[PDB]
């Protein structure tokens, strides 16, 4: 928790506040991984990184939406609440993707 | 995929060719080797029934903006859409597509 009194930054932790985590495990959200968006994990392990913000795009006739323009509300998904003593874990099985070509002809 | 739309099948449902057999009218008393071109005019009638079970793929999108659907306009008009005219002729006013729901790429 960050407190700002007279421009003095005092940072004391909340042993009660919760942080939500959930995985879009049915791809029913607009997939935004896959354009090399600069928010990915730090090349050097020690490097502490800031988690990038999630914001999608939909249809747009100019800058105005259309009827098909979808609005996915993230909280409408079953989250999981971690509150400083819990951990999250999902195991994912990669589908049969062909071997990449690591060789020059 | 046939460019007019539909399904491309290597073995589509077969043709059902129907012919009502010739019945020669009255061949001569004396023999004659020709093809006996004098048949009695006739036709047929019946019913034909085609039961063709489809398989669906139900939709489970987590979209929050209401989907776009196909409806028949509520407004007074001389004839109901897709309903017979005063003379009995069945009139279809507009072609109906099959792409109304929305699924993200």
């Amino acid at each position: 928790e960050v407190t700002d009194n007279n421009g003095v930054k005092t940072i004391a932790n909340n042993l009660t506040s919760t942080v939500q985590v959930f995985t879009d495990s049915d791809y029913q959200l607009p997939y935004v991984l896959g354009s090399a968006h600069e928010g990915c994990l730090p090349p050097f392990p020690a490097d502490v990184f800031m988690i990038p913000q999630y914001g999608y795009l939909t249809l747009n006739d100019g800058s105005q939406a259309v009827g098909r323009s979808s609005f996915y509300c993230l909280e409408y998904f079953p989250s999981q609440m971690l509150r400083t003593g819990n951990n999250f874990q999902f195991s994912y099985e990669f589908e049969n993707v062909p071997f990449h070509s690591s060789y020059a002809h | 995929s046939p460019l007019m739309g539909g399904f491309g099948m290597k073995h589509p449902p077969p043709q059902i060719l129907i012919k009502n057999t010739p019945v020669p009218a009255d061949p001569p008393t004396a023999f004659n080797k020709d093809k006996l071109n004098s048949f009695i005019t006739q036709y047929s009638t019946g019913q034909v029934s085609v039961e063709i079970e489809w398989e669906l793929q139900k939709e489970n999108s987590k979209r929050w903006n209401p989907e776009i659907q196909y409806t028949s306009n509520y407004y007074k008009s001389n004839n109901v859409e897709f309903a017979v005219n005063t003379e009995g002729v069945y009139s279809e006013p507009r072609p109906i597509g099959t792409r109304y729901l929305t699924r993200n790429l």
